[PDB]
């Protein structure tokens, strides 16, 4: 019963609730960003510099 | 201070439940939607009419304007 | 949401891309002959990069100055021997010392005297400190990246 | 209080008034009354209590004599356990601006006779105490809420209560105040409740216990009140609990304990509210609800 | 003293008596969400404006490029620029619904709140007008030139006021620098007057969709309307941002990506969408002065609505005749808008004169009339 | 409400703060500065707008745009004069406003006092950025020297600085953001001034004797409206006289020379109103310690309310405190003077003393003498 556990540990005391929101944000950012860039780049395979970069990055002249 | 001087009220009872005992969005299909339709129905004929009458005017004038750009072959028949 | 938007706006106030473009300067050491000094403009002010000959790490590195004005002890913050990098601005009243003469072979600020030896140090004159030495490196030896 | 019950336990047995309904009184039958007595007034569900200068043996003798009828089946000696009553965080507001003063009663669900926590709860109530405009102590009363009540003229009176039942209960407070001071009173009251869950001092408890001790002793002043105690104790605790035992329990209570017990029953709970009279200035359940957290 | 420091404190008492314990009608709809949005919008425009002003240069030789430099070089300068220009639009979309709501539900009966509302509208319009000149593109210059040139049609005091306003003989640098100053200034006056707006309002309290006393059912602004308003914000904000980030140049004129040139008049000089309806009414009356007057009145007419109320009921909720007339008026405005974006040629010219004519007719004649008629149909 | 001055939501305001507002019957001329400060503020804003309309925030045009304003704009020179000198008048007035409050223990009205301090800081920052606008030599080096002090705050040093400058040195990006701040801050001042007066009105004005004036209050108008208008013209005459007859009396001539990053002026010193702080700044040789000393020289004002030990409110009946007070005032003329003098003996030591005495008088002597005085009254 997570709802119950979560309520007693996280949402009960306003002090732990705020502390939860912070670590929640910290973790959520890291995750939301990676996933977002991952989606964006995948949708644009081979068009970004990141992709065509190898062709001139120490592989020319 | 506006709470307490507002109105003279008598013999009215009200009952309410904590939000934690009830459903946030209850009866979506049996109540919600039916009313959404009820509401939509009662207004459509007051609102829609003039907007539609405008779409027409818009559509006409836009075309009637383009038509005046095309040429009338009856100005170059006596050109031989 | 808040953290990002606030970040974005705060960033708006820091150096723009054009300003950053003049942040660092990379000089070619493989084009500066011995003794002869060369001045490059870096961040509006002059930048001195001299190629110390043989009689400069000798005739200007033996300076027997006890209580040297500006406490500049070479081992503290300097690198390459035949290479001396300075900010061509007199610490007196911001005049650009001339590497030409210099009563001590180093530099001379034609504003109020201030003779700086060939080590970027104030000797005879008014200027209090020694011609400041900036940040850099030789990631690519034939190249020094100031800024 | 009837409205408090009517809503706190809406849809259940405890939601009814003791006097019953108008319709019932108008139509109850000679039958129904007979049926009630027959169905309910039975030996295993009764207790003969006596207090004063009487001989137990002499008493029990007389009992056997006029308390005849013995049971045959097993159903006749079975004491039925009642269907539990569901508590509901809600409110009923009976408004009539023509009434002189407003009545407000707010409460959370209590444990029920059996639970040892009831001791602590009563100690708690002892800290908040009670008050009314004829208390000579005035601005010096030890009860913080009584003090404020005097300083800011918050109410005509207020009282805390820990109404216990077999399997449930109501722990709250009730106050009477002028139409224009309801808000502040409620505010200060809920305040004191939060103080209970979060900052009660050993000083406050020391006094609370002494007040509670004197209170329990006062409930045994005469034969009728001692008889009432015996009758109820057996009926509710299945035996008698002496002043010597009670006092032990009471002495065990400390700040730390009161905080934990009150937090357990009060903090972040959905209360039941009953308001009667010129109640415009008291408002929104939501606002009352937020008063249930953060000292 | 007072028990809770929210009632006694000379400042927290203010935040409280207008955003926390403030009595609001239990039934105001989402059309009552625009006031807060307008406010938030305003705070937003000011913030993004300051950020842009810190990289701008009010000079004809640097204006166009300073903005280009801001977008191209400043960290997130492009984003801040987008939000500001598009924020101005959001601002107007919000303000037009704010007004609409008020017309439909008879809020204008709160005369002072209403009259200050009108002043806010005008100030906002002048603000966007001067702000539009800042990037100094072709439309910035010709819009400025064409519009400010109308004043010379005023009698005598005209030809003067113009060259006084311009600071010269034509829209030039002196005009630009004084426009930056005004644009930087007016927003604060808006904030100022907004305070007055809310003060008058609070005397009476909010009106509500049925137009009947809500005294029997008031509720604390918080959490009811704080949550409702915050939700209303995110709801609007999604399309604002969507259009902003995915179609940046949807609303803008491409003629403004070309540095102002006094020797090249653009083919079609037209304002931003929010001024089109007024442009249409301006051009409807051929005669420099009469067109100016018609434009003036198209907005100043708002000061008259309070006096052309004849109904015995406050809102239009229960007045079917007024409702359609109302929606006719709304649709009348889309038409003027459309006309405003079309060149001055048949059939547009005549459609335009009609729409204008109908616009003033509906407000000055039909509305007051239908209200009277409706009172008789209720046997009043 | 019979008279539309009591009922109207707006005329009720103008009335309840300038017409029927109860004022002590005996407040002296030292109570005239609040209104002057106000009028001054509306004046600075008006002349500022007039100048901003001909200014160009760019390093290549700043100096000349101001020159163009004085030389070509109709009455541009006059508007320019009034603005720069108005900034002085503003400070002269604000310093007396403060003194008055220190002498008559007005700071006991804590919120009114704390907002007063905030107004002072805002006003100082305002004049600081405004000074940079003409982009002369003192404008550039003043900006350079002072903003460079922040890099002395370990860790986030060079950071906050290069962030504030928008680059590696005071340059164009710094200029344009300063114009924006200078155009903005004054409105915040007006804003906060409203708050200032709100808190004040809770209690009402204090008075020279420091005793309840409830037994003798009088309508702000016509008493104080006339008294304040007179107080205005009195001050205005010298302001204008000095302005129109000795325009460049207060200004540094080094600012008639376009800023130059390759030429540090011989003597970098602020306008008169900052001198005392400049003196305390250098009094402590050690970049960080000097900054902290400067900071506290002003932030100390937030402490006065807590170092009041006297049982009487004002200094009207406390001869010991009076002289100590005047010692303090004179202590400030000294710091001022020192601030305008180069860093050389005897100045350096005179300076360190005056600084030392300054904090000593406020933190030690004042609270002490007050205690001592209570016992001399047998209290
Ligand atoms: C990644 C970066 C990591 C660092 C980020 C640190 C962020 C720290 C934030 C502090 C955490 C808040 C803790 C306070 C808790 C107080 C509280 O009661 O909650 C708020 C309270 C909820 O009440 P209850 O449900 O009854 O809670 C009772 C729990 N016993 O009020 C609310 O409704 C909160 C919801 C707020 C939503 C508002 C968002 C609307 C705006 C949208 C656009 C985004 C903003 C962009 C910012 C613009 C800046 C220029
Ligand atoms: C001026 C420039 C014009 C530029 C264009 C502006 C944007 C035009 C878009 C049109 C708006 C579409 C909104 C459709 C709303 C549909 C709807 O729900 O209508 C029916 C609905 C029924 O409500 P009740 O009668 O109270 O019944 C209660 C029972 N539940 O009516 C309403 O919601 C009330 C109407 C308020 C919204 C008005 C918005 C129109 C805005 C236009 C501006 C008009 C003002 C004049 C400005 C002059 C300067
Ligand atoms: C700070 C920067 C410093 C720059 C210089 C500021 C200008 C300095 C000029 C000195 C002022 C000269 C004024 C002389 C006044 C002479 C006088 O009348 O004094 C006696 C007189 C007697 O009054 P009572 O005791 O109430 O008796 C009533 C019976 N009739 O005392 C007074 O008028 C009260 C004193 C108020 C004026 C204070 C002005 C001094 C200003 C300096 C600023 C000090 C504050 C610190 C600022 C920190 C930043
Ligand atoms: C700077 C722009 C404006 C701001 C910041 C603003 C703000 C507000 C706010 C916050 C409200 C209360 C909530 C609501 O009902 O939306 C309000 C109400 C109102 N405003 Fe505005 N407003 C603005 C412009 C105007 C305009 C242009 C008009 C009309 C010409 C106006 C007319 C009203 C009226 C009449 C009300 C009463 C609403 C009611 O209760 O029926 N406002 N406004
Ligand atoms: C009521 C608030 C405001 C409105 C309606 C508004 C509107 C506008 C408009 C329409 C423009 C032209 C946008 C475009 O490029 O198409 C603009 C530009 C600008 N505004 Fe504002 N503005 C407001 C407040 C401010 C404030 C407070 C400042 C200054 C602190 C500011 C500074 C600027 C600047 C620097 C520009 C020029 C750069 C650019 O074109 O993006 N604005 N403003
Ligand atoms: C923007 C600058 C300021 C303005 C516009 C301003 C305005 C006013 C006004 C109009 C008054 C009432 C009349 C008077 O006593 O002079 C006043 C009173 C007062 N102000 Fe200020 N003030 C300013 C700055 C300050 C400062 C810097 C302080 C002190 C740190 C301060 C402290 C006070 C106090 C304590 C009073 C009470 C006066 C009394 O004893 O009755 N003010 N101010
Ligand atoms: C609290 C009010 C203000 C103060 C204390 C103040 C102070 C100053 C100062 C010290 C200067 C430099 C004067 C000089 O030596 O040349 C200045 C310049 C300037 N100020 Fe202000 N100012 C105020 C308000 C304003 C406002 C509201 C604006 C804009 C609307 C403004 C616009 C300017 C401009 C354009 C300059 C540059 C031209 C010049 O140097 O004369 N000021 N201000
Ligand atoms: C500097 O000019 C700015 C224009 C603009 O659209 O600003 C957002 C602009 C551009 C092209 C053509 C016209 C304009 C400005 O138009 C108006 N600008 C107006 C500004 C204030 C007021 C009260 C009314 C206005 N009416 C109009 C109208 F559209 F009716 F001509
Ligand atoms: C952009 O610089 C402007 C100066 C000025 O005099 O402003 C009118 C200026 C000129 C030369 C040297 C120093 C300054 C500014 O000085 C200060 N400026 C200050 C501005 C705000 C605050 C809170 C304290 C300040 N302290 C000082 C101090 F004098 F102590 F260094
Ligand atoms: O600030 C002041 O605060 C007072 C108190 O509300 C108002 O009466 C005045 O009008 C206002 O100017
Ligand atoms: S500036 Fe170099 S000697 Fe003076």
């Amino acid at each position: 019963a997570l709802l119950r556990q979560a309520y007693s540990a996280l949402f009960r005391r306003t002090s732990t609730f705020a502390l939860t929101v912070v670590l929640g944000a910290v973790l959520f950012e890291r995750a939301f960003d990676q996933g977002a860039d991952a989606i964006f780049e995948h949708l644009n395979e081979g068009k970004l510099w990141k992709h065509i970069k190898h062709k001139y990055e120490a592989s020319e002249e | 201070i506006h709470f307490g001087n507002l109105a003279r009220v008598r013999h009215i009872i009200t009952y309410s439940l904590s939000p934690f005992e009830q459903r946030a969005i209850p009866n979506i299909f049996s109540d919600a939607l039916p009313n959404v339709w009820r509401r939509f129905s009662s207004q459509v004929f007051k609102v829609a009419p003039p907007f539609l009458g405008a779409y027409l005017l818009y559509s006409w004038g836009t075309q009637e304007f383009e038509r005046l750009k095309r040429k009338n072959p009856a100005d170059y028949e006596n050109d031989q | 949401a808040a953290k990002n938007v606030v970040t974005q706006f705060i960033s708006s106030l820091s150096a723009s891309a054009d300003v950053l473009a003049l942040s660092k300067i990379e000089i070619k050491l493989s084009d500066i002959p011995e003794g002869k000094n060369v001045a490059f403009k870096w961040r509006g002010k002059p930048l001195f990069v001299r190629h110390r000959t043989q009689a400069e790490i000798n005739q200007e590195a033996e300076v027997d100055v006890s209580k040297l004005r500006d406490p500049q002890h070479d081992l503290d913050r300097v690198k390459k021997p035949e290479w001396v990098i300075l900010v061509g601005v007199c610490t007196h009243l911001g005049c650009v010392p001339i590497a030409n003469s210099g009563d001590f072979g180093g530099y001379y600020c034609p504003c109020h005297g201030s003779h700086y030896d060939a080590s970027g140090r104030i000797r005879k004159g008014p200027a209090p400190y020694n011609l400041e030495v900036p940040t850099y490196q030789f990631v690519g030896d034939d190249l020094v990246v100031v800024g | 209080f009837d409205y408090l019950h009517a809503t706190a336990f809406q849809g259940t047995a405890l939601a009814r008034t003791v006097e019953g309904t108008t319709e019932n009184i108008k139509h109850l039958t000679r039958a129904d009354l007979a049926s009630y007595i027959d169905t309910h007034f039975k030996a295993p569900r009764m207790v003969l209590a006596a207090a004063g200068g009487i001989s137990h043996k002499e008493l029990v003798d007389a009992a056997r004599q006029h308390f005849s009828g013995v049971s045959f089946t097993y159903k006749e000696d079975a004491v039925p356990i009642l269907p539990r009553c569901r508590f509901t965080g809600s409110e009923i507001r009976a408004r009539d601006d023509a009434l002189p003063v407003a009545h407000v009663a707010l409460a959370v669900e209590g444990p029920g006779w059996a639970d040892p926590d009831n001791v602590v709860l009563h100690v708690a109530n002892a800290i908040i105490g009670r008050y009314d405009r004829t208390f000579g102590g005035g601005k010096h009363l030890s009860s913080r809420l009584a003090a404020l009540a005097v300083e800011h003229k918050l109410c005509h009176s207020f009282q805390t209560f820990n109404t216990s039942y077999s399997d449930t209960g109501l722990f709250g407070f009730h106050f009477v105040a002028d139409p224009l001071s309801i808000d502040d009173m409620m505010f200060c009251a809920q305040g004191e409740w939060m103080r209970l869950c979060t900052s009660t001092t050993e000083s406050e408890v020391k006094r609370a216990k002494n007040h509670l001790r004197s209170a329990m002793v006062a409930q045994l002043d005469g034969t009728t009140p001692v008889c009432e105690t015996i009758g109820s104790h057996l009926l509710n605790y299945g035996r008698r609990i002496s002043l010597e035992e009670w006092d032990s329990r009471i002495s065990a209570v400390d700040a730390r304990m009161v905080r934990d017990v009150c937090s357990k029953y009060i903090y972040d709970k959905c209360p039941a509210l009953a308001a009667v009279g010129p109640i415009e200035q008291l408002l929104d359940y939501n606002r009352i609800r937020s008063g249930m957290y953060w000292i | 003293m007072a028990p809770n420091i929210r009632k006694s404190h000379p400042l927290l008492k203010m935040i409280n008596n207008s955003l926390i314990d403030l009595p609001a009608p239990s039934n105001i709809s989402a059309w009552w969400n625009f006031g807060s949005l307008l406010a938030v919008c305003l705070m937003t425009q000011i913030l993004t404006g300051l950020l842009l002003a810190m990289h701008y240069t009010a000079d004809t030789s640097l204006a166009f490029s300073s903005v280009a430099h801001t977008c191209r070089n400043v960290q997130y300068g492009w984003l801040i620029r987008n939000l500001h220009a598009n924020g101005a639009s959001f601002f107007f979309i919000c303000i037009f619904l704010h007004i609409g709501r008020g017309l439909y539900y008879g809020s204008y009966l709160y005369k002072e709140t209403w009259n200050t509302g009108v002043i806010l509208l005008l100030t906002l319009m002048a603000t966007a007008f001067v702000g539009y000149v800042l990037p100094w593109g072709q439309m910035s210059f010709w819009g400025a030139t064409v519009i400010t040139n109308l004043f010379s049609a005023i009698p005598y005091i005209g030809h003067t006021l113009v060259e006084w306003a311009w600071g010269g003989f034509s829209v030039d640098n002196p005009t630009l620098t004084r426009f930056f100053a005004l644009h930087f200034l007016l927003p604060f006056a808006i904030a100022g007057i907004t305070i007055i707006h809310l003060t008058f309002l609070h005397e009476s309290g909010s009106n509500n969709p049925l137009g009947i006393s809500s005294d029997s059912d008031k509720i604390p602004f918080h959490p009811y309307y704080s949550f409702k308003d915050i939700l209303g914000l995110t709801l609007m904000l999604t399309p604002f941002l969507t259009l902003a980030l995915f179609s940046p140049n949807l609303l803008g004129d491409p003629e403004n990506f070309t540095p102002a040139n006094p020797l090249v008049t653009p083919p079609h000089i037209k304002p931003e969408w929010y001024f089109l309806f007024a442009y249409a009414i301006l051009r409807s009356i051929p005669n420099k002065l009469g067109g100016v007057l018609a434009l003036a009145a198209s907005v100043l007419i708002l000061f008259l609505i309070p006096f052309l109320h004849k109904s015995k009921q406050r809102t239009m909720t229960f007045r079917p005749l007024s409702q359609t007339l109302f929606w006719l008026l709304v649709a009348n405005l889309l038409i003027l808008t459309w006309i405003g974006s079309q060149p001055v040629e048949h059939p547009f010219i005549i459609i335009g004169q009609m729409a204008s004519l109908s616009y003033f007719t509906i407000l000055l004649i039909l509305f007051p009339t239908i209200g009277t008629l409706e009172n008789k149909m209720l046997n009043y």
